[PDB]
């Protein structure tokens, strides 16, 4: 203007906006229990 | 060509009125899944073995 203030208004430029949080839970996977050796005791089957 | 924009139309307003997003519906729908052995499904194969 004569004032020096521009005539064409300025541009508004967008924000970002907040991005959303992620998580997760991972897994392991360890082995089973394997069976080990029998042994023959002295007492009957109801004993044992 | 009006019958795919109409699917494409109905899909997404079923999608965001599901409040889903195109992966959520990928990953329940898809067919190009992984072949890699998960810690999941090993604890499925020694759990059901």
């Amino acid at each position: 203007t004569i004032d020096g203030q521009p005539l064409s208004l300025s541009l508004y430029a967008t924000p970002a906006d907040p991005s959303m949080l992620l998580s997760a839970a991972i897994t392991a996977s360890q082995g089973g229990g394997d069976l080990p050796h029998a042994v023959m005791p002295m007492y009957r089957f109801p004993v044992i | 060509l009006t019958q795919l924009i109409s699917f494409l139309f109905q899909c997404t307003q079923w999608l965001t009125t599901q409040k889903w997003s195109v992966s959520d519906v990928f990953l329940m729908t898809t067919d190009n899944y992984s072949t890699v052995l998960t810690p999941d499904i090993e604890n499925l194969i020694t759990t059901l073995s």
